[PDB]
């Protein structure tokens, strides 16, 4: 309802992202969505209009987390470097805790996400886990077990820490210095 | 940005 062109910009970008890709949409707003959009995702930006909490800075983020600099010039005309510095003030429209997942994963390569889970093999004792599944889907995964909250990470700086990536590490500080949300019901 | 995203 409403028409505005708005729809037929969310529906370009949806066709434009991989199978691979569009799953990190659903995981960076499955906060904001428990999930309500039926079995298609093109439904999941729509309804997120609906609500009014669609911003297009977020489209900019939600693009630049996939490396699609690409779609960010045909789209929004945005510079790959402007995101860069935009980004340096570290904005989030939502939680930082589900961006941070996303955003370390894309850091970390294919060979970086096989020796985390030798790391997880000690604390998960060699749980449902294989080089198959992808870091977004490790993040899922620890969530079943319990071993990262959103409130206590600890595991995740450690594990980071042994592959020899300081810089995840240091965001993860931020986000653990940014519990100060002052977000209640 | 914010200046760069408003393109919709």
């Amino acid at each position: 309802m409403g028409r505005s062109d708005s729809a037929e910009v969310i529906h370009q970008v949806e066709e434009a992202l991989d199978t691979d890709e569009k799953e990190m949409l659903l995981f960076l707003c499955r906060d904001v969505a428990i999930d309500v959009v039926p079995p298609n995702v093109r439904d999941l930006l729509d309804i997120l209009r609906e609500r009014g909490k669609l911003s297009v800075g977020d489209l900019a983020e939600l693009l630049y987390r996939v490396r699609r600099f690409d779609l960010l010039k045909r789209i929004l005309k945005m510079d790959r470097k402007a995101v860069e510095t935009h980004l340096l003030r570290n904005p989030h429209l939502v939680s930082d805790y589900r961006v941070l997942m996303a955003e370390i994963g894309e850091d970390l390569d294919k060979s970086d996400v096989s020796s985390l889970i030798g790391l997880m093999k000690d604390y998960m004792g060699r749980g449902k886990i294989s080089k198959e599944k992808s870091f977004l889907d490790l993040v899922v995964e620890l969530e079943k077990l319990n071993l990262v909250a959103p409130d206590q990470l600890d595991l995740l700086e450690k594990c980071l820490k042994n592959i020899h990536r300081i810089d995840l590490k240091t965001k993860i500080q931020k986000y653990k210095q940014l519990e100060h949300h002052h977000h209640h019901h | 940005d914010f200046s760069r995203n408003l393109y919709d």
